[PDB]
């Protein structure tokens, strides 16, 4: 009377889709991406990602990219680090791209697995434990460049105003910029002046990224900026997130993917908690603060719902927040964000959520 | 007759373990996993084989054969786990038995979720 | 004291093996090793997708059965038995199986060994059923017992070096007797023990040295005697008195029975309000039956247990509710609860003692 | 005391304490392999009021222990100070990189 069928595509349009990267830390060999409809909380599908997967969506919205590690017998046997390309609508495996066996194994900060703005190269963090940045040519389906110049640096910040340029944060408190050629090899590079004191005012790696500049927040609630409108990055800061009332309660930032920028308005979103001291930099958000990055002033504050990570959609004026297991959806069209809904049990252990590009 | 088509029912009804056709389901309901009662979630593969239940429909008073085909080749969905055992029997009545993986003969036997397919009258 | 290379810290006689399916993340199943005397976690053995486990009769090795694929959810399948050192909890040897080992919940009877310890005996389903024989010494799959088609599970015969039985769809038992090489030397089929349609049995045996007892969905008991050359069957006798019947008490669980051989006491998980579909319900009570007098000698709270196992020499019963392990002194007719090991697993339906 | 996340030596552990996993504070459970590399924490010893370097060598090549998960961050820094950073897998260079549990080994003052 009935027959079971497969071959089906995701039920909801791409514009409704978000990607919750579930590390499943308690069983880290079975990490996966959960695909949700943010408009109604419906579970749409998933992509398995083996040990400590990372994920992003292709800039053109057609494909999902994952990064993971396999072994012939899981806990023994030969190691294979790979990037996989999956169809976004069918959620099916298409291709594997081999990597050298040193891809970063770590928590899902955005900046560990990125792409150039033109979408032609996947750019990932390696650690052997010596650090370098790896380049994967999407058209070729091959690894094409190990950026050893980035030794002593960490994470990838793409420059949205250039096709194949990115920055990384270095142990000297400055930024290294890498400009790739069309072949994916380093065409040129430059190193900024010192932006922050590594010892005295360490920054969180997560950027609040604009078209031509990036802002970073520090362990002590300061803000630093890197302007890449030109070929050489110009650095500035600190200004403080805190006013005089805020200082009394020792407000400081905390989280993982803990900042975001709404580019049209210049509003930066930051997870904050009181009673800051040494060791509280990954604490859940007591509040979300909304800062005007031009006036250097807070314009709003709202309860944080214990959030640890966020992401912003520019076009629809939305912010998602994530507490490890639940995703909150906010309308950020006005300075004070408005909570629309919460998707409960989206993951067991996720520190990263992303929108499908539209 | 309306109770014979899960697609016309309220999603909260069909996603419940007490939905009449789920009477011998041991696993995650595919309808909670991005699929429907009779379609696999994207990128998961139907099992050609299955255990079979006989379930009573209290809406029309008739009894029906239900084929519990799995969707396979993705890791555990984890949602709407059910463990109902109406008319289920041990492995010496092998196709009435649900403590085995009915993805066992798929190209990839990883168990993702379970569907409840209407075969016809018992 | 060096950093690695250590052996399990508690003596073998204290060890138990909780097979955690981790059903929510079934590709990361594992065996957790505990000390039953104090609840201490002693170590673990990873077992990939839906692992099964047993300890070698001689206590020296752990045997696992599992499935790998080159890329987990795609790529070539490898079904294997693995041999691990029991003390070091280290991998030693892989033995290749045909790609049809049973993928299923951890009933004891799906993964066993001969009395003499020389062969591993395992259940296959393709979905056609056969029993596989693995020569431990040779590290080889040596025989596919397709004569066991239509049957299910392995019940070793503790009175013979390399014989076992299986339960078949006719309601009888097939005995297989292996030769020195592990190929089938002889076999025999019993008369009908139980009605498959009218009084189906649970597969789990309450196993004695030369006899096995089985309980039914409706609370009856059947037996198979293998002291002779051929198996003799009988039953039913009922577990239930008139009060029990009026309250619809029936058995329920997975590895739901056990036998204390010295006393002839059989242990069974039971629940009230039995009806079609309640055969896997957690225990409201554990009942203790004298199999000679056919009378119940005790009933105690079940703590929602689903599976059990017995240690003869120490007069112990372990019960398991999926996550927690309860330890009972069964030296007297009424068991006494000694302790509970909380959080021994996330989704386990099987616990086993280290052999002593 | 040593199985508690508040134990002073565990001040930069992001993982499972090996002492709850069949090992000890300074030894790997049976069949897990020590990492040759690690992040290092600076932890305050309340008994003598002194601060000590603690090395967090992981034990590797078995799947997650799952017991005594801790997430303490005293003096922990991001990946641009790589050997102070605990959001990466310090089993990353092992023959098998699967993360099992973390040890807390006293190096010195
Ligand atoms: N230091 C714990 C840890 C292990 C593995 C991964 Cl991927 C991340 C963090
Ligand atoms: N029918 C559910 C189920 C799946 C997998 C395994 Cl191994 C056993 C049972």
């Amino acid at each position: 009377r009935e027959v079971l069928t497969g071959g089906h595509s995701v039920s909801a349009p791409q514009e409704n889709r978000i990607y919750v990267m579930d590390s499943v830390f308690m069983h880290l060999t079975e990490s996966r991406v959960h695909v949700y409809d943010y408009t109604n909380g419906k579970f749409l599908g998933m992509v398995p990602t083996a040990f400590n997967g990372h994920v992003q969506v292709s800039n053109d919205g057609k494909k999902i990219y994952t990064m993971t590690t396999y072994h012939e017998r899981i806990t023994r046997g030969k190691r294979s680090d790979v990037v996989e390309v999956w169809d976004a609508d069918k959620l099916t495996f298409e291709k594997e791209i081999s990597l050298p066996p040193k891809r970063v194994q770590g928590l899902n900060y955005d900046g560990l697995f990125r792409q150039t703005t033109d979408g032609k190269f996947i750019v990932l963090q390696n650690a052997s434990p010596a650090t370098s940045i790896g380049i994967v040519d999407v058209a070729k389906g091959d690894y094409v460049e190990d950026v050893t110049a980035a030794a002593g640096c960490w994470s990838v910040i793409p420059q949205p105003n250039r096709p194949r340029s990115f920055m990384t944060i270095c142990g000297d408190g400055g930024l290294l910029t890498i400009n790739l050629g069309e072949d994916g090899k380093v065409a040129s590079q430059s190193r900024s002046k010192q932006m922050f004191s590594v010892k005295d005012d360490p920054i969180f790696i997560a950027p609040a990224l604009d078209k031509d500049k990036a802002h970073f927040v520090s362990y002590y609630g300061n803000v630093y900026s890197a302007d890449f409108s030109g070929d050489e990055v110009k650095v500035d800061g600190p200004w403080s997130l805190l006013n005089d009332e805020d200082k009394a309660k020792n407000w400081v930032p905390g989280g993982y993917n803990l900042v975001g920028l709404h580019r049209a308005s210049g509003r930066m979103y930051v997870f904050m908690h009181p009673d800051g001291k040494e060791g509280t930099h990954k604490f859940p958000a007591a509040e979300i603060w909304v800062m005007d990055t031009k006036t250097k002033q807070r314009v709003a504050r709202i309860p944080g719902r214990d959030a640890l990570s966020m992401t912003i959609d520019q076009q629809r004026n939305l912010m998602l927040t994530l507490d490890g297991g639940n995703v909150n959806v906010y309308d950020i069209s006005q300075p004070e964000p408005k909570l629309l809904r919460t998707i409960e049990g989206a993951a067991e252990a996720s520190l990263q959520v992303q929108f499908h590009p539209v | 007759h309306i109770s014979l088509n899960p697609d016309l029912a309220n999603e909260d009804e069909v996603n419940s373990c007490d939905y009449w056709r789920h009477c011998a389901v041991d696993g995650f309901l595919c309808s909670c996993c991005g699929g429907t009662t009779t379609t696999c979630p994207p990128g998961s593969t139907p099992s050609p084989i299955s255990w079979i239940g006989t379930c009573h429909n209290p809406h029309d008073g008739k009894d029906y054969l239900i084929s519990y085909h799995d969707c396979c080749g993705k890791t555990a969905c984890g949602r709407c786990q059910c463990n109902t055992q109406t008319r289920e029997r041990p492995g010496y009545e092998f196709f009435l038995h649900n403590d085995v993986n009915w993805c066992m003969a798929n190209e990839n036997s990883t168990f993702h979720c379970t569907t409840s397919v209407l075969v016809g009258l018992a």
